[PDB]
Order: C-alpha cells, then structure tokens, then sequence
C-alpha cells in the first residue's frame, strides 16, 4: 500500500536506487559465470576505508572536504559497508592505517572492499598532512596496491578491491582549443 | 597442499583526473568528482556494474565548461562484473 | 570560435601482465597474451564492447598453472563503449 | 543456400565471427546515446599501427615475435584497419614513427586507432633495441599517450584510441603460494 510518486529514502540504503529481486534475479541469468559472488546480506562484515586529509602543515586546507566524508561514508553505509574514517595523516600514517586495514578480520567474512583517498596531490601521488616542495610526504598508487594485494591482504583474495582518488594529478587544466 | 595465485588481481582505481592535470573542489559544495560519483553510483548500483558506472560518470565530465576534468580507471584488473546488488 | 576540449580522453591501455611481473612468450606459438587477445576478439567482437572482451581475456588467466599473467587495463578514458561490429 | 556448420571464414574478416545486422541494430536500441560512432564502410579510411622488436644489440631475441605480428596484423585488417607494421625501432624511432602516425590525414575520415607495441620490457617502461642496462633505450606509456592524444593528434579527437602491449613489466613470475 505504498506510493510510486513517494521514493522511500528512509532506509539504510538511503538515496541508492534498489535493487529489485526480480532486478537481480535478472543480472544473474545473464552472465551468472562472470560476475563477482556476495556474500549473505545477515551475516556478511562489509567493510570500507576513508582517508582524508582537510589540514595541512605547509600547504592550503581543503576546505569542503567534510562534505566529501559525509557523502562518501553515507553512499558507503547505504551500500553495506562499515566504514572507518581517518583524517590528517602523513603518507607513514597512512601506510600504518592501510596496513592494519589489511589485516581487519572482517575481511574474511566480507565479498568486496572500498578505500576512499581524498587530498592534496602531485603527478608523484597523494599528498599526506606533512607535504612541501622541500620534503615530500608522499603516498603513491603503487603501495596502496601493495598493501593490499593477494599476498598483502589474502583474506581479500579473489574480492574486488574499489580504491577511490579525489586528488590534483598535477598543475594543468587538462585542455587544449579546438576550432568549433 | 599448496597453490600458487595472482599476486594482483581485482582490483580497480578511480582518479578525479588525467594524469599531470587537476581536479576541482569547491569551499561548501566539496569535491566536483565525488559529488558526482555519489550521484552516480546512487542511480545506477541497482543496474550497472562499478567498470559501466565509472564510464558513464566519465561520460557526464565531458562537455567542459570552465572547470575541466576527466577521472580515469587505472590498473584495472577485475576479471568479472562488479554489481553491488544494494538492498540485497 | 574556439571551444576547449579534454586534452586526454577516450583511451584504453592493455599490458600483458601486471606491473613489476612478467609476460610469457612460446618461440614457435608466440606471446601468450597475443594468442588469447586474438581468441577473444575473434569470437567477442560481435557481440561484446572492447572494455568487456578485455575483462574477458582477464578472466581467462584466472588459473594460474605454471606461467601466471595477469593482464591489465590501464588510464582508461573511453566514456562509451567501443563496439567494434565486425561486418560494418 | 549455405550450411551453417560450415562457417565461412573467407572474407575480409577472416576468423572474426560477424556482427549481423539484427544483433548491430540489437547493440544499438539497447545504448545507442552511449556507443562510440562508427563512420560509413564504404568511404572510412581506418589505420593501425603495430611496432614490434625481435631483434636487439644487446638483449636476447624475441623468437616466435613474427608468429604475434602475423596474428595481430591480420586481426586488425579482419576488424577494418589498414595496418602499418614497423620492425626493430630504438625508444627514438618508435617516437619518430608514433609522431608520423598521428599525422597521418586518414584518421580524419577514421572512427577509431589501434596501436600495438610488442618488445622486451621493464617496470620503466618498453625496450628499444638498443637497450643495454648500461644505456637504457625505453619508451615510456606516457609517451605514447601524450603522442596520440586531443592536442597532439587532433583527427582522433573522440575517436577511441585502443593500445595494446605484449612486454614484461619486471622480473617477479607474479605468484604467491595459499594453503588450498
Ligand atoms: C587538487 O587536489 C585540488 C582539489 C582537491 O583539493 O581535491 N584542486 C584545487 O584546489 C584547484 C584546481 N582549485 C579548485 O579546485 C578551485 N575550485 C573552484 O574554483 C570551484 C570548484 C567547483 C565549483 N562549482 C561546483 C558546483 N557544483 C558542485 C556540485 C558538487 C560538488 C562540487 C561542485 N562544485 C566552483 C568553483 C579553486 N582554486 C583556486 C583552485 O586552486
Ligand atoms: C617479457 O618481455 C618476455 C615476453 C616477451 O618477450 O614479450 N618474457 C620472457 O621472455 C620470459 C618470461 N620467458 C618466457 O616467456 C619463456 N616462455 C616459456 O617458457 C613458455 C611460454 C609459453 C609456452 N606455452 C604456450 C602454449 N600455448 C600457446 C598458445 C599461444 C601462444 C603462446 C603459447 N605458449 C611454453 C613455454 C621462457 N623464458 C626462458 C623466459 O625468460
């Protein structure tokens, strides 16, 4: 006795579109044999990580970025996952933080992971709370990579591993001029 | 006994831009990329796989109007669909 | 008039392995990745986008038995699918 | 009056099953606003190019590499392209070479490229061949990137650009052991 005009938003899942059962019922008749399995909905430990970094010792501060940690840690709720939030770290903060993440439990009862990077960055990577031009506090792509891989992370082996990066690549505008 | 598996597999990165270029944020509103992708996956996680969300949410960064940016997948190595089914 | 336009878009790159590991190569059958690539797009070109036939080959290292490759799609700026309609 | 158990492979496609026009009408009622376009069969002027080194000064050669350049090449012209094939470059040539390709006036009257780069490779990047550890000779995948893109190859601008590379990227098999 509901209302199709009223989108119930109330529920853990929020503002994310439902899947219908008939809906996935459907994606899985299609391709069955190349799609990632989920785990039981009652018993699974989803979790997720968010690193972000507002304040900085030499460089500006981000400001708006507490509006990125509440849109991506709710959208990360709404999708099942726990979610750790850590802020203002250096790039050996944030190796430790990904490292104990790695080494979470929850994992083994998980299907899936997200990791969320949000700061200052350079063409080199992301920028940790400490960064200057004099001496770098960089974190590259290639050890978050690393630090959870098959070997780094096993318990997350064979489960799609989400890494997400709000961060400058560089100084250019990304442009050229054509003649319209 | 012992079996010997992919050292790196499943796994997929986002960026808010190209390589050397910049990503934009904005005092109260936050970042350009995110708010964007939240849109996104909030419309389309019911039906589309993360690779096909990610591609449509570079689709929308394409007319540039003043604030130009292009996110990238990288390092792709997913070998299936990643749907996030929400609600089951 | 001039209008701005993306300076990087509607790429895709596909390594034969991932980073820092090797590939494999036969002296008489050739590269591994090469023989599967061409398997693939043979029989998925009709029917599948280039983003889903590269999932595909991916999908097909899976099992590694003594030669482990894991190819990789990387800096990735397609924002459509690329169907490549053999026959057309 | 054909015998579908006899599939015909004599065509210009070759090996490639075809797209009939029921599935390619099919392809494109399903996401028609989200395909790259493709130009008319009769008049599009499609290019590939293929760089592949066998033989080097100081690394050892890569036998079975005219077995890959027979597959590709013919794979290439079975989807519609007209394929350039270049031998035994240093990382110069292979520039000198991806510089002449982006200049070439048929991409104007093209929908799309496929370039393939098939050499001894290292983390850095792909071997030319004179590549010595004393004096390396690499091409780096930025570099083929920056060649072909909106502003250095202007008549590929929303063209999809597909690279493909068969080179290892270090010395690691790429394994780790799990308990099974
Ligand atoms: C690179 O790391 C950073 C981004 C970051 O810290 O993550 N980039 C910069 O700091 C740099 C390019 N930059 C800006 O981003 C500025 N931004 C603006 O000028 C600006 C941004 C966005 C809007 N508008 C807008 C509208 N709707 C939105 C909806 C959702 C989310 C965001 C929205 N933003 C307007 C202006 C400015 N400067 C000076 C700068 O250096
Ligand atoms: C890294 O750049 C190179 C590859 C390249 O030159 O592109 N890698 C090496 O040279 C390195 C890892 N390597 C090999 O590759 C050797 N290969 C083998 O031992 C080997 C390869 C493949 C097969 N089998 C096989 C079966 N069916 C096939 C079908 C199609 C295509 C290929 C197929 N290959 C068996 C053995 C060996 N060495 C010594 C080595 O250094």
């Amino acid at each position: 006795q509901d209302n199709p005009a009223m989108p119930t938003s109330s529920g853990s899942e929020g503002n994310v579109k439902l899947c219908s059962l008939e809906e996935a019922q459907r994606i899985w008749k299609q391709k069955s044999a190349e799609i990632y399995p989920i785990m039981d909905k009652s018993s699974r430990t989803r979790l997720a990580l968010i690193i972000c970094n507002e304040e900085f010792d030499s460089i500006p501060r981000r400001t708006g970025a507490e509006v990125d940690i509440t849109g991506m840690t709710m959208l990360l709720q709404n999708l099942g996952y726990s979610v750790d939030v850590k802020k203002n770290l250096t790039a050996s903060d944030m190796t430790t933080e990904l490292e104990a993440f790695a080494h979470r439990p929850e994992h083994k009862t998980s299907d899936s992971t997200f990791l969320v990077f949000m700061s200052h960055g350079i063409r080199e990577g992301i920028c940790g709370k400490k960064h200057s031009e004099q001496v770098p506090d960089i974190l590259q792509l290639n050890a978050i990579f690393n630090m959870l891989n098959t070997k780094n992370c096993p318990s997350l082996k064979d489960k799609p591993k989400v890494i997400i990066i709000q961060a400058c690549r560089g100084d250019s505008p990304g442009v050229v001029w054509f003649k319209d | 006994a012992i079996k010997k598996a992919h050292i790196e597999k499943d796994f997929i990165a986002f960026c808010s831009s190209t390589p050397d270029n910049v990503s934009w944020r904005h005092p109260t509103m936050g970042s350009v990329f995110i708010g964007r992708l939240i849109e996104h996956m909030q419309e389309y996680a019911c039906s589309c796989d993360v690779e096909e969300i990610f591609r449509k949410v570079r689709f929308s960064f394409e007319q540039p109007d003043g604030r130009a940016q292009m996110p990238t997948t990288e390092r792709v190595t997913l070998t299936r669909c990643f749907y996030l089914f929400p609600g089951h």
